[PDB]
Order: structure tokens, then C-alpha cells, then sequence
């Protein structure tokens, strides 16, 4: 941790967490522009909050270009500092900016294909993010995606252990957490990514309910309600309802109708009911929406 | 299926075994520590286990907690009248990564009756999370185990909790168990709670896995093996207490092998 405060000339805010504010700041020294997180302890009467504990313990050891890099942490009494490297802007800010006629194909994919990456290499990593939107989704003038804000984050075990339920904004939220499932997994990710995809092409949230119970239905109006056959053990989860309308499954090309045979075939593979069958980033990476990307792939940082 | 990671196993068990090596204590730290000696880092483990039980934290709070103390401990000496404090800020910190409710700081301060205060144990959760520089995300015996427990033929209750309980009388005894890495004591456990409760021996596939054998295991599981022999016997017994229970399916009832005639 070599930094100090001395060394950074704060520019402008650029947003505000949970428990601070983020500066575009510029290492007097390097040149090197920088996010700083701010996170005040003194404000804190539980001492260090569990989110910053998550966050710096799971970023040190992710890596990778298409996940945001922590730089360094500075740690006085009354306050904790984050570094990170700093991207111009969010993807949700870019959707409703400049996608005004849309996203390009080109781009989509190559985003879908950097996300795909920085998704695998946490599971890699035994890290669950849990909080994919938009609006955590970091660009930068370059053309690279990075996964951001990792407070939400956690490390898990193998075979997962029951974890904090509720998690993930609503609208990018998987079934099974919706019906109250004992046990989830890396599938939550890849659901939330798929949302993403969607609304990558469309720009409007895939399903955008009010409530736990009026995000299931948009669900099922959408991919149909699941039963036994597509998902074994959904009648049998501890929030399922016997009660549940029966939504037919509209045809898939319907749901986002722009997208060719490739895309709608990634989409619903990343979008299916039961998690054991959901495609993993891994092997969605091999998937022949991509085969025409050609972005060469983003650098490490240091 | 997707709970067990499938697609992303391996590459989790090659990273952990990575990081199992970076967050290894230093075998020998005790012999340069001026004031305390294993005898009191088990009470205080001992001290842990109960604390854990009162507040039903996840035994992998507590193993993170263990990890956090014998790194502090490698770099920091500590006067015996405050290594509980270590330990408490070493619970908190555990608490915080792990558990979906934490204890609230107070509930620390009380259980250490009042010896410290609430100022104490937060400037110590700040000195622990400087020492270790936020390298939270130990490997523990207990992910090596749950790992394990998928090449069970079938799945069998009482080796899965024998072997979690073997693996948490290791912490106690830093004498010989700080030579030995998380893998290591597990596989250890694992083959010990395999052969008491059916006879049968670390498996094959494990091995494929691991890269490790009987071979290989053979020095931690003698000492293991004496561990549970001597289990009875020990100080410390509030492990032995809590597998009473069965929740743990009552596995500290059942009697160690005499022999591993191997
Ligand atoms: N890393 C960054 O550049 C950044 C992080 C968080 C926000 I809110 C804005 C920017
Ligand atoms: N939580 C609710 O409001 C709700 C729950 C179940 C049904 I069937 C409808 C509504």
C-alpha cells in the first residue's frame, strides 16, 4: 500500500456509494488518473463495515482486464481510501446518452464477450459478484467493459453453503433467489448478464418489476411459468405456490426480436429456468454469437 | 450440479491450493514469541470454539479466525494479556467476511468480559487488517473438505462431520499442526474419518485430484491419529463438547481405530 493522500489532486466527484463518494483524482507524480473511493471509519461505530471488507479482501487477488483494478488502499484512523483505476463512465449511462439509435452489434458482442471474461475468472476465483447491472458496468474511451463494485461480492465454497438471500437488484435477479432457494451459485451471474444482453439491444430493462412477486411473473409471462419438466424441484421451493398462473412460454425471437438465430440462442441459455442447466461463462465464451469478434483483448494493469 | 461448481472446481481447487501457501503461518513463531506458548493460543482456540457456539457462527468463521490469529502472530508479538484481544479482533474481522449477521461489535466487547473496550477491539480490528493487508480470503481446512466430501460413494453423514471435527482439533494444537497445510489436514481428516466410520481408505479419485496418497498423508495422519486417540485426555474439550451434539450427528462419541494398519 505505498500510497498517501499527498500524492493525489482530487478533479471532480463522479458518484457516491454506500458509505462515500468516488473523486476522479490525478497521482501528482505518475500522471496517473485514478478513482478514489473514500470510506470514513470515525462516521463508523462497528468499526470496519463488512461491504469494505468484502470488497478490498476479494479485489487484491482478481486480476484481470475486464474486472476494475484496485490500485492501492490507504487506511488512516478516521478514514479508508480505495484507488482504483478509473473508466470515464457506466454502461447504463452510455445506454441512455449516446445509444440512442442503439448499440451496435459489433460492440455488443465485444462487451458481452469482455463481461463473459471478467464473469469466469471470478467463479474462477470462487467469488460470486451479485450485483451485475448496468450501473456497475465500467467503459473506458478504448473500449473495454470492466465488472465494478465488489461490495456486494462474497467468496464461497464448494459445494455452496446457504448466503445472504434477497441479494442482486431486483430486476436482474434470478429465479431461484426470487423463490426463496436454499442454495445458489454462479448461475445467479450468468442470469443477471443475460438481463444484461438484453438490455444491451433493446436499451430497457428484460424485466422490470415493482416487487419480488411482480419480478417472478414478468419472468414467467416472458420464458412461460416453469414446471417439473423444465426445472426439477421448483414446485418444490420453500416460496413456490401451487397458485402461480400458468404462463405459456412465448416463442424466444419474441422476446427481443432484433436478435439473430446466435444471439437468441446465448440469450435463452443464460436465461434457462433451472440453474444446473444455465450456461456457465466458460462455456459461453466458445458460443458462435462470438465468432466474429476481433477487439483485441484488453491489457492487464499494473 | 451448480452448487458444486461443475465447470469451475478445478480451477478453484488449483487457486486455493495457491493461496493456501501465500497465507501459511510461519511454522516456527511461537519459540519467538517472549510471552506466550502453545498451551495458551490452544485455550484461547478452545475460547473460540465456544464463542463460535454461542453466537452458532459457521465453522469457517472460525477456521478463517485461527488463520488471521497464527499470521498476526508470525509478525506481531503480543504479551499474554493481550492475545484474547487479538483473537476477538480476529473473530470480528472472520465474522464480517463469513457470516450473513455478524455479532455486533458489543457482543465481542461483552463476551471478553469487559477485560477490553470497544475502542480496543476496533483499533486491534485495524492493526490485524494492516498486519494481514486485507488478505481475508484464506483457504481453511473446511473448503478442502467439502471438496473432498464430493467423492464420497455415497455421500455419509457421520465421516463428513468426523472429518470436520478431526480438522478442528488440528487448530488447537499448533504444535505439530502449523507444519501442515489446510489440503494436508484435510486430506488427513478425510481418510481418518473415511477408515473409522467404513473401513475404506483415501479414494483413488482423490488422489487424481490432490496429487496426494496415503504416502504422502502418512506423517499428519500419525499425528492426527494420536490427536484422537488423546482427544479424551486433551485440556481443551469444548470441540469434543460441541460434536456431542447432534447437529454434528454425536460424531465425538464415536471410538478412534486403535490401528490405520497403513
Ligand atoms: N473506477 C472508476 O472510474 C469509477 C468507479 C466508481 C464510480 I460511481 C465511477 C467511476
Ligand atoms: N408477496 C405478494 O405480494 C404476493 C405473494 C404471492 C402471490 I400468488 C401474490 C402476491
Amino acid at each position: 500500500g505505498p500510497g498517501s493522500m499527498e500524492n493525489f489532486q482530487k478533479v471532480e466527484k463522479i458518484g457516491e456509494g454506500t458509505y462515500g463518494v468516488v473523486y476522479k483524482a490525478r497521482n501528482k507524480l505518475t500522471g496517473e488518473v485514478v478513482a478514489l473511493k473514500k470510506i470514513r471509519l470515525d462516521t463508523e461505530t462497528e468499526g470496519v463495515p463488512s461491504t469494505a471488507i468484502r470488497e478490498i479482501s476479494l479485489l487484491k487477488e482478481l486480476n484481470h482486464p475486464n474486472i476494475v483494478k484496485l490500485l492501492d488502499v490507504i487506511h488512516t484512523e478516521n478514514k479508508l481510501y480505495l484507488v482504483f483505476e478509473f473508466l470515464h463512465q457506466d454502461l447504463k449511462k452510455f445506454m441512455d446518452a449516446s445509444a440512442l439509435t442503439g448499440i451496435p452489434l459489433p460492440l455488443i458482442k465485444s462487451y458481452l464477450f469482455q463481461l463473459l471474461q471478467g464473469l469466469a475468472f471470478c467463479h474462477s476465483h470462487r467469488v460470486l459478484h451479485r450485483d451485475l447491472k448496468p450501473q456497475n458496468l465500467l467503459i473506458n474511451t478504448e473500449g473495454a467493459i470492466k465488472l465494478a463494485d465488489f461490495g456486494l461480492a462474497r467468496a464461497f465454497g464448494v459445494p455452496v453453503r446457504t448466503y445472504t438471500h434477497e441479494v442482486v437488484t431486483l430486476w436482474y435477479r434470478a429465479p431461484e433467489i426470487l423463490l426463496g432457494c436454499k442454495y445458489y451459485s454462479t448461475a445467479v451471474d450468468i442470469w443477471s448478464l443475460g438481463c444484461i444482453f438484453a438490455e444491451m439491444v433493446t436499451r430497457r430493462a428484460l424485466f422490470p418489476g415493482d416487487s419480488e412477486i411482480d419480478q417472478l411473473f414478468r419472468i414467467f409471462r416472458t420464458l412461460g411459468t416453469p414446471d417439473e419438466v423444465v426445472w426439477p424441484g421448483v414446485t418444490s421451493m420453500p416460496d413456490y405456490k401451487p397458485s402461480f398462473p400458468k404462463w405459456a412460454r412465448q416463442d424466444f425471437s419474441k422476446v427481443v426480436p432484433p436478435l439473430d438465430e446466435d444471439g437468441r440462442s446465448l440469450l435463452s441459455q443464460m436465461l434457462h429456468y433451472d440453474p444446473n442447466k444455465r450456461i456457465s461463462a466458460k462455456a459461453a465464451l466458445a458460443h458462435p454469437f462470438f465468432q466474429d469478434v476481433t477487439k483485441p483483448v484488453p491489457h492487464l494493469r499494473l | 450440479g451448480v452448487n458444486e461448481v461443475p465447470d469451475y472446481h478445478e480451477d478453484i481447487h488449483t487457486y486455493l491450493r495457491e493461496m493456501e501457501v501465500k497465507c501459511k503461518p510461519k511454522v516456527g513463531y511461537m519459540k519467538k514469541q517472549p510471552d506466550i506458548t502453545n498451551s495458551m493460543r490452544a485455550i484461547l482456540v478452545d475460547w473460540l470454539v465456544e464463542v463460535g457456539e454461542e453466537y452458532k457462527l459457521q465453522n469457517e468463521t472460525l477456521h478463517l479466525a485461527v488463520n488471521y490469529i497464527d499470521r498476526f502472530l508470525s509478525s506481531m508479538s503480543v504479551l499474554r494479556g493481550k492475545l484474547q484481544l487479538v483473537g476477538t479482533a480476529a473473530m470480528l474481522l472472520a465474522s464480517k467476511f463469513e457470516e450473513i449477521y455478524p455479532p455486533e461489535v458489543a457482543e465481542f466487547v461483552y463476551i471478553t468480559d469487559d477485560t477490553y473496550t470497544k475502542k480496543q477491539v476496533l483499533r486491534m480490528e485495524h492493526l490485524v487488517l494492516k498486519v494481514l493487508a486485507f488478505d481475508l480470503a484464506a483457504p481453511t481446512i473446511n473448503q478442502f473438505l467439502t471438496q473432498y466430501f464430493l467423492h464420497q460413494q455415497p455421500a455419509n453423514c457421520k465421516v463428513e462431520s468426523l472429518a470436520m471435527f478431526l480438522g478442528e482439533l488440528s487448530l488447537i494444537d499448533a504444535d505439530p499442526y502449523l507444519k501442515y497445510l489446510p489440503s494436508v489436514i484435510a486430506a488427513a481428516a478425510f481418510h481418518l474419518a473415511l477408515y473409522t466410520v467404513t473401513g475404506q481408505s483415501w479414494p483413488e479419485s482423490l488422489v487424481q485430484k490432490t496429487g496426494y496418497t496415503l504416502e504422502t498423508l502418512k506423517p499428519c495422519l500419525l499425528d492426527l491419529h494420536q490427536t484422537y486417540l488423546r482427544a479424551p485426555q486433551h485440556a481443551q474439550q469444548s470441540i469434543r463438547e460441541k460434536y456431542k451434539n447432534s447437529k454434528y450427528h454425536g460424531v465425538s462419541l464415536l471410538n478412534p481405530p486403535e490401528t490405520l494398519n497403513v
